[PDB]
């Protein structure tokens, strides 16, 4: 599709959270999160990432990954299967398909 | 018990009877214990429960279209072992191990009844009996039921 | 036989039976108690002060050679004045067979690093430190393990509540991760599961 | 269907040029499978 | 025999007090290094505040073993911020830039909410 | 009785004497027995353990048969074993733990469930 | 020394005097979520799922080993046709695991294409997975009494007609890695454990094996039916990477091997223990007699109690000794569930085997330990 | 007869500064401890044989999305037990919680008669089986 | 399956061995993805008499732990016989 | 069946509606709000009552393993129908 | 039974010595891999034409939970609250009351698909079938809201789903 395997934080469009973010991890991801080069969306994959899934009530998990950075797509299941991922991945698509970005600017 | 049946007739259907806005009676769940044939006789005073019929025949009720209203009516809930006399305000609320069991007292009148009150995600779902042996035993008017 | 039941192995109940008895005649210094299980499992348990000497004979000893460190961990019971129960569990290739080593200890008083004897035992006492706040003397590097850094509390404590007591998030006035008091959307909720009725008349305590 | 194709390449779907009053021409999903077709396609039986 | 217990560090307040003066000295040291290291937004008199608040509080603490605890713990808070385990998030967790101040007083309380 | 090439465990160097190298070991952890009191039951047991290997030594010519009477696994593992065990016995001495019980637990110390 | 705080979910604090690597410390936590403690609010049932996610390239061996030490709590027994399937299913996990084990260490020293070759392997044994339980990766299939379900009919043909083919996998990636001298010269006399140390650190599985200790669960302490199987037991010479590659392939013929008796040695009869007060009942049953409709009420709501009492229970796991020191106070909910991972004390000892090597060793002193964080930090 | 030296400590133990919880969570709580009350739906008396503490009960309110049942008291589901008051009492003290205590509700012995069902003079005779 | 000949023996030479008679992807010999429904059996205790549950009650056989000795001539022991040498393989004894 | 309020929004078949003045209603600006319009209560109202002629009856839901737990129903009444606590299908007795 | 891996002793004849000679200096062992790479690039590839082909998926597959009917129309639902109580995520969230006629049925269904474990314990402890996991894998969404079901969501997949759902249920529920 395009989609290589394994890109550079600083060479790469999209960020996939696949996992349970942690709060011993969290300020990792926001450090790599603001040196990605824009435009750049996040992918929420899995039950974790959404909303805390199955460590939702745990003391050491961050509920959700979107209060630590913003999110573009949710793909849920736990885990999602490799054609969930995929789905959510042709969904980001779309939706960048539908941006305006020099029609806006235009009617500024 | 075991954990298997290996009973393989047809079961037995009872008709339900209606006695007040408080007691639900679904009477194919009774299993003829004759509790509150007893309590409504020796502690509450009014003797309009008893068996009606014979053998496997046998029921539980007025016999006539009779409403069993008592200042302690509602107790008949807590001693029947079964579903057959089940909080009518209460059905189908809430099931017992996802309420918070919080031991307070009464205030309905001044006898001071020991309770328990039921709540379930913030909110009181019904109000229990607290044995207390100087002050209610186990029972509770139907006001602070 | 009994299709349904587990099958009763009364060989090695007589066996380690007897070794239990066999190590409670050389160390009477420490151990306090030897009990086998109903399903063949030896444990000795001590005083604290015989981790070191208790552990150095089952490793080192000719007849009982327990060479490897299967686990170490801690239980905590807060009805008990030492709440802390140290649990070693050990592995033995040349007889095949296995022992549980149990010692107290509370919130204050230490237990003497293991590392001497099993160099495993390094970081298993960290993690009882992190999550229970078990001080281990003579640690050479003793230091939270699991935990994030500043965490405040142990939290495999009976007490410590399930959810803490901060929550993360990422503030944009501060650009940076911060940490606040925990609210919860949708509180946890509580089942009480237990039943009334006494299920298994074996085990019944004195009244 | 072709069943000389490998297991997994033996049923394909065309779809739809238009769906809902939506240009589907480019903008094809996944999801415009409706259930009684979803289960043959995915190999859940054999029977369409 | 009930009050025999086992020392961890200290046998008795007295030299309690000196593992407590020597990790004083530790800390204010090494603030000037924390807050030029983490890029803080702090000066270096606020960081020498926070550490003499902290000490103030465990002040009133007459059992030797739990003092031997909190130096312990002290000690290992100060190895993460000299090796720079910690980051800027952690070191800046003292000070609650981001939490609005909450009433102390019983008529504020009483407007808000049930809280005593 | 050829000599074997390898012992099959890592770090664990072929031993060219094994005879010589037991009687010297076991001796030894016999001399170190003598010090310790004679009712101490590690003493009557490691005695009673020691002297047996030790008569196996010394009525086995063999290695290989040597092997399958010790029940040791190879004869340097069989070697490794006594140095530990003459480790662990000057130890003991240190410890004396065939003194009384140092102190008892309190009342429900090991009482499971509570 | 130059100091470096690699990071990231492994963080490794190294200081390097140039090339050498002259102390290594592993700070973990990054994927800690207090499984442990969360076990204490769940039923022994709702507590199954939690294994599934501790070492999730082995998920159904996880459940084996908290099924196996349930059972032994209960005293009660799993039927022999359900023995048979957690096996059949424990042999097909530990090929799951040994593909992403050596092509994951070999994708991460250059060798990506193995990878690729394998995991289209994987894809199908996430096939047999999902016909028996519905799920690709966490079935939550191994239950204390047995399995959920039955096998569906035709399962065993197609797990026949894939095992046909495996070995013929196995020896195209033994042609890319096992003579290649690339390969060797990252590998041989790397990482070196003596056979005495590797004992007294807590190591487990090839960690000992590669160094020529003779020690394998499925042999001393059997557990199911592994003692009415044939397999061998690799063995090391000198205790280093490319030893301990070379057993993980020879365990992944081995494997085929019992799979192979376990397809045509599959017995009859039921799935899971036939008491009703461990194992719920059939749905028929349950719609039409009494009991079965309160022990399936109370199962599923309470749960089954377990007599009071603690047990250390472990297996031959893929990447090692895995356990649970299991501990009931005679409810339905455990008081204690530690858990004993093979990899925490594996990665304990990555300071001591890379002393002098390089730091491009650490890479593969990592991967030839086979260490997934899920079960290292729980 | 132990060989490590031992030390004298005579203070109140109090470990309120070294087990992490917020002094808002130490000063403001008020621990009960007690034995449950048996629940009156049933006749089992095998949740009454062991003694609670649970802490006071505050607020919970609304989510405006769902409905769901918020809070943000962090002791809201802490329930621990204990073998006996005294134990409970310790516990409570040490971690610097102000607690109530309730003493044990035990049922009186009752003299029981099946007998006395039939009685020819007493006003005990049922009238009905 | 649908390669010619040609490129078959090509890879076949290439790879060194007969890469068609074990091919990794799945034509026809895989099982119909529609099966006839099954009947399960039913366990032992399924039976009508001689079948109560305290004769077959696995968890009321627990018992508590033994205790052996507790604070409040002989011959050696081991805690089990020491572990038999292992043998062999004569399926493949070296690799 | 679904009937809208004087505001313009559907009611559910549980009975909610935001009311007039309320806030929570801007979460439906620019979106919809999710309706089923398949009221159950109506449905099972349509099903007529089963004529039979037994004292008591037996209802498990139809499809057998597929329905719900067996349950017999007693019809000695003949003020009111009997009805069944799963599936709400109701049975009377013929003229006796 | 055990096995030795690498317990092998080269041979130190002439011929054997040259053969590894040759090895090392015309680099045969390495040409024998380029041409097991070279054998994939004339195999068939694996890869299928996603979206217009799909993975083999099996009845027992488990994806977007959702309430089913009776054939009369009826929700099969009647909160029992034996989902709620094993739902090892507390997922699920439910409030019941009297119906208008007096049936026993939820005024309140909530599953939220971001705890959820998809895990199937929900299906396996209703008496009835009525919560079930359809076989819908693609439903991701843009907001975390839109994955907050309620029982109206819940109620709309049960009718577009059950065609499919039925038949499932039809080819497995022998094993169950
Ligand atoms: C230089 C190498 C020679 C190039 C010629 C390739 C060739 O003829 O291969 C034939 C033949 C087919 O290869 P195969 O391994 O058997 O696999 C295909 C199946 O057999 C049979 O597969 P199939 O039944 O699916 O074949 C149908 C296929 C029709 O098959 C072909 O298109 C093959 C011919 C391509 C040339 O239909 C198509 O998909 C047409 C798409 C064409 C795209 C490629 C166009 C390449 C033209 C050059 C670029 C110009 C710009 O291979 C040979 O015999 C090679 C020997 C000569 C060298
Ligand atoms: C040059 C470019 C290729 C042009 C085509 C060459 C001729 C194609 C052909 O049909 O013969 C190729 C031949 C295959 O023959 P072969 O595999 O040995 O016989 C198997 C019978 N089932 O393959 C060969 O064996 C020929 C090379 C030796
Ligand atoms: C030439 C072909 C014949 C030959 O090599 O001699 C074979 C002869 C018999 O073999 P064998 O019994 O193993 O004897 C070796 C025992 N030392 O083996 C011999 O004993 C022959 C004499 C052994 C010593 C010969 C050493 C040969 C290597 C010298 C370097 C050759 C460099 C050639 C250039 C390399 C670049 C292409
Ligand atoms: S598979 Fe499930 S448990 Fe594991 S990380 Fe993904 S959402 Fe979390
Ligand atoms: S108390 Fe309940 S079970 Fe007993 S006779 Fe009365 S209705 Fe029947
Ligand atoms: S809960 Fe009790 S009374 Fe009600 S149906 Fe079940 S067994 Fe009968
Ligand atoms: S699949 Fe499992 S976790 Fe998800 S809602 Fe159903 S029972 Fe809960
Ligand atoms: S288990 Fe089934 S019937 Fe019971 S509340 Fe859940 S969905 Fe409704
Ligand atoms: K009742
Ligand atoms: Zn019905």
């Amino acid at each position: 599709f395009g989609v290589v395997f394994r890109a550079s934080p600083r060479q790469s469009d999209v960020m996939i959270v696949a996992g349970t973010l942690t709060n011993k991890m969290a300020p990792a991801l926001r450090k790599v999160y603001d040196q990605m080069p824009e435009p750049r969306y996040v992918v929420s994959m899995g039950s974790c990432a959404n909303g805390g899934g199955y460590y939702h009530y745990s003391y050491s998990v961050v509920r959700g990954c979107d209060r630590i950075v913003p999110v573009d797509i949710y793909v849920p299941g736990c885990p999602p299967t490799a054609e969930a991922l995929l789905y959510g991945i042709l969904q980001l698509q779309k939706k960048i398909k539908r941006e305006k970005r020099l029609r806006i600017w235009y009617r500024r | 018990g075991s954990d298997r049946s290996r009973f393989l007739e047809g079961k037995r259907a009872v008709e339900d009877k209606n006695i007040g806005p408080l007691v639900k009676t679904i009477m194919t769940r009774c299993i003829q214990c004759t509790r509150c044939i007893r309590f409504a006789s020796e502690i509450a005073g009014v003797d309009d429960l008893g068996t009606t019929g014979r053998g496997n025949d046998m029921q539980v009720g007025t016999y006539i279209e009779k409403m069993f209203m008592s200042e302690l009516s509602g107790n008949i809930i807590d001693i029947c072992p079964v579903g057959a006399l089940t909080s009518k305000p209460y059905a189908f609320t809430a099931r017992p191990w996802e309420t918070r069991k919080t031991e307070s007292i009464d205030v309905m009148d001044a006898v001071g009844s020991n309770i328990v009150v039921s709540t379930r995600t913030g909110e009181v779902m019904r109000i229990l009996p607290r044995m207390h042996e100087d002050i209610n035993e186990e029972w509770i008017s139907d006001k602070t039921r | 036989t009994r299709p349904t039941v587990r099958p009763r192995n009364d060989v090695a109940h007589k066996q380690l039976s007897a070794f239990g008895e066999y190590v409670a005649e050389i160390l009477p210094k420490y151990v306090q108690q030897v009990q086998v299980s109903c399903f063949n499992e030896l444990e000795i348990c001590i005083h604290p002060d015989g981790v070191i000497p208790v552990l150095t004979f089952l490793r080192d000893h000719s007849n009982a050679q327990f060479k490897s460190l299967a686990d170490l961990t801690a239980v905590d019971i807060p009805t008990r004045q030492n709440r802390f129960e140290i649990v070693y569990n050990l592995l033995s290739l040349r007889f095949n067979s296995r022992i549980r080593v149990k010692t107290y200890t509370d919130e204050l008083t230490p237990i003497e690093s293991s590392v001497p004897v099993y160099k495993a035992a390094n970081w298993y006492e960290r993690e009882i430190w992190d999550m229970f706040g078990v001080f281990f003397a003579n640690h050479p590097d003793l230091r939270r393990i699991l935990t994030d850094y500043g965490f405040e509390g142990h939290p495999f404590r009976k007490d410590f509540p399930l959810s803490g007591y901060v929550e993360l998030r990422y503030d944009d006035e501060v650009k940076r991760v911060v940490a606040e008091p925990v609210e919860l959307a949708q509180e946890f909720r509580k089942f009480d599961l237990n039943s009334p009725w006494e299920a298994f008349p074996a085990y019944r305590q004195p009244p | 269907e072709d069943n000389k194709q490998f297991f997994g390449r033996h049923r394909w779907v065309i779809y739809t040029t238009e769906m809902n009053g939506k240009n589907t021409f480019w903008d094809v999903d996944g999801s415009m499978v409706p259930p009684e077709w979803h289960r043959w396609l995915h190999c859940m039986t054999d029977d369409p | 025999a009930s009050t025999s217990v086992k020392p961890i560090f200290s046998r008795d307040m007295n030299e309690a007090k000196r593992r407590v003066r020597e990790l004083y000295r530790a800390w204010y040291r090494e603030v000037p290094n924390t807050v030029h290291l983490f890029q803080l937004d702090i000066s270096v008199k606020q960081g020498r505040d926070k550490v003499r608040e902290m000490f103030k509080k465990n002040a009133h603490i007459t059992d030797p073993r739990v003092v031997d605890l909190l130096v312990i713990k002290g000690k290992m808070e100060l190895e993460e911020t000299i090796k720079v385990w910690k980051q800027r998030t952690h070191v800046m967790r003292f000070f609650h830039e981001t939490e609005a101040p909450r009433p102390k007083d019983f008529l504020s309380k009483f407007y808000v909410g049930h809280d005593p | 009785g050829l000599l074997k090439k390898t012992t099959g465990l890592v770090g664990l160097a072929v031993c060219e004497t094994p005879h010589e190298r037991l009687k010297i070991l076991y001796t030894k952890i016999l001399d170190v027995l003598g010090h310790i009191p004679k009712n101490a039951a590690y003493r009557k047991y490691t005695e009673q353990i020691t002297n047996e290997k030790l008569s196996m030594v010394k009525a086995e010519p063999d290695v290989k048969k040597l092997e399958e009477r010790l029940q040791g696994g190879q004869i340097e593992e069989v070697i490794l074993q006594a140095e530990n065990e003459l480790s662990l016995a000057r130890k003991m001495i240190q410890w004396k733990p065939w003194e009384p019980l140092v102190e008892e637990p309190p009342a429900s110390q090991w009482k499971w469930p509570i | 020394n130059l100091t470096l705080n690699f990071g990231p979910v492994l963080r490794l604090v190294m200081e390097l005097s140039g090339e050498m690597v002259r102390k290594c410390d592993p700070h973990i936590g990054l994927l800690h979520r207090g499984t442990e403690k969360l076990i204490e609010y769940k039923t022994y049932l709702q507590a199954l799922p939690y294994f599934d996610r501790l070492d999730y390239v082995s998920m159904m061996c996880n459940e084996q080993a908290y099924s196996l030490a349930v059972e032994k709590l209960l005293n009660i027994r799993p039927p022999p046709r359900a023995q048979w399937i957690r096996v059949l299913f424990g042999e097909i996990t530990r090929l799951l695991n040994h593909i992403m084990a050596v092509t994951t260490h070999a994708l991460d020293i250059g060798a990506m294409t193995p990878f690729f070759w394998m995991f289209e392997e994987r894809e199908k044994m996430f096939e047999f997975y999902e016909r028996v339980s519905g799920a690709r990766m966490h079935a939550a299939y191994v239950r204390p009494g047995g399995v959920h379900q039955d096998l569906p009919l035709g399962l065993m043909d197609d797990i026949y007609e894939f095992s046909k083919n495996f070995s013929l996998r196995i020896d195209e990636l033994e042609e890319m890695l096992t003579n290649n001298r690339i390969w060797r010269n990252r590998t041989v006399d790397i990482g070196i454990v003596t056979a005495e140390d590797a004992l007294n650190y807590g190591f487990s599985g090839v960690m000992l094996r590669g160094s020529g200790i003779q020690w394998d669960l499925r042999k001393t302490q059997p557990y199911d039916v592994y003692d009415q199987v044939e397999f061998d037991v690799p063995i090391g010479s000198r205790g280093d990477c490319y030893d301990r590659y070379l057993c993980r392939v020879e365990e992944m013929r081995q494997s085929i091997r019992i799979i192979s008796q376990c397809l045509n040695k599959m017995p009859p009869g039921e799935i899971k223990v036939d008491d009703a007060k461990v194992s719920p009942p059939k749905r028929a049953e349950m719609k039409t007699s009494m009991e079965s409709l309160i022990h399936h009420f109370k199962l599923y709501t309470e749960g089954y109690q377990v007599p009071p009492g603690a047990t250390y229970t472990a297996i031959e796991a893929p990447k090692g000794e895995f356990g649970v020191y299991l501990v009931s106070d005679g409810s339905s909910r455990p008081y204690r569930c530690k858990i004993k991972a093979p990899g925490f004390a594996h990665l304990a000892g990555l300071d001591k085997m890379s002393k002098g090597h390089m730091l491009a060793d650490v890479v593969a002193i990592i991967g030839t330990q086979d260490i997934v964080f899920g079960e290292v930090d729980r | 007869t132990r060989d490590t030296q031992l030390i004298t400590v005579d203070e109140k133990l109090d470990i309120t500064t070294i087990t992490g919880v917020p002094e808002e969570h130490i000063k403001t709580r008020k621990a009960r401890i007690f034995v449950p009350a048996r629940n009156n739906m049933q006749s089992g008396v095998n949740n009454t044989k062991k003694w609670k503490m649970e802490f006071d009960t505050r607020e919970r309110w609304e989510n405006p999305l769902m409905g769901w049942a918020s809070t943000a008291d962090p002791l809201s589901n802490l329930v621990l037990t204990f073998s006996t008051k005294e134990d409970a009492v310790a516990f409570a003290e040490k971690n610097g919680w102000s607690y109530d205590v309730e003493e044990r509700k035990v049922p009186k012995p009752k003299s029981k008669s099946y007998g006395a069902n039939f009685s020819w003079n007493k006003r005990t005779r049922v009238s009905t089986k | 399956a649908s390669a010619t000949r040609f490129i078959q023996w090509l890879r076949n030479w290439a790879s060194g061995r007969d890469l068609q008679a074990k091919l990794q992807l799945r034509y026809q010999e895989i099982s119909k993805r529609t099966q006839p429904p099954p009947k399960l059996p039913v366990g032992p205790s399924h039976k009508l008499s001689n079948n109560y549950y305290c004769t077959r009650d696995g968890r009321r056989e627990a018992m508590p732990p033994s205790i052996v000795m507790s604070s409040q001539e002989k011959k050696a022991v081991s805690p089990a016989p020491p572990i038999k040498r292992w043998e062999l393989s004569q399926d493949e004894p070296y690799l | 069946g679904v009937r809208t309020s004087p505001t313009g929004e559907k009611v559910t078949h549980t009975g909610q509606v935001y009311d007039d003045g309320d806030y929570r209603k801007v979460r439906f600006v620019g979106r919809q709000k999710e309706v089923n319009e398949n009221f159950a209560i109506d449905l099972i109202a349509e099903q007529p009552v089963s004529q039979v002629g037994s004292r008591v009856i037996s209802c498990d839901g139809g499809g057998g393993a597929l329905g719900h737990p067996r349950v017999y129903i007693n019809l000695d009444k003949e003020t009111k129908t009997g009805t069944c606590g799963y599936c709400g299908l109701q049975f009377r007795q013929q003229h006796h | 039974t055990y096995k030795y891996v690498n317990l092998r002793e080269p041979s130190m004849d002439m011929k054997s010595v040259t053969d590894r000679a040759a090895q090392t200096l015309l680099w045969t062992e390495l040409i024998r891999g380029l041409g097991m790479t070279l054998s994939y690039l004339f195999r068939e590839p694996a890869t299928i034409n996603y979206p217009f082909e799909k993975g083999p998926l099996s009845p027992r597959f488990r994806g977007e939970h959702a309430l089913r009917r009776y054939p009369s129309g009826e929700e099969r639902c009647i909160a029992c609250k034996l989902c709620e109580a094993v739902c090892p995520a507390q997922a699920i969230t439910i409030e019941a009351e009297p119906r208008a006629d007096g049936s026993r049925r939820t005024t309140r269904y909530d599953i939220d698909m971001t705890k959820c474990i998809y895990c199937g314990f929900c299906q396996e402890a209703c008496p009835v079938d009525a919560i079930v996991e359809g076989p819908n894998f693609e439903f991701s969404t843009e907001t975390h809201e839109e994955l907050l079901y309620n029982k109206e969501k819940l109620l709309n997949n049960g009718d577009k789903w059950e065609a499919e759902i039925a038949a499932n249920i039809q080819a497995d529920y022998l094993y169950r």
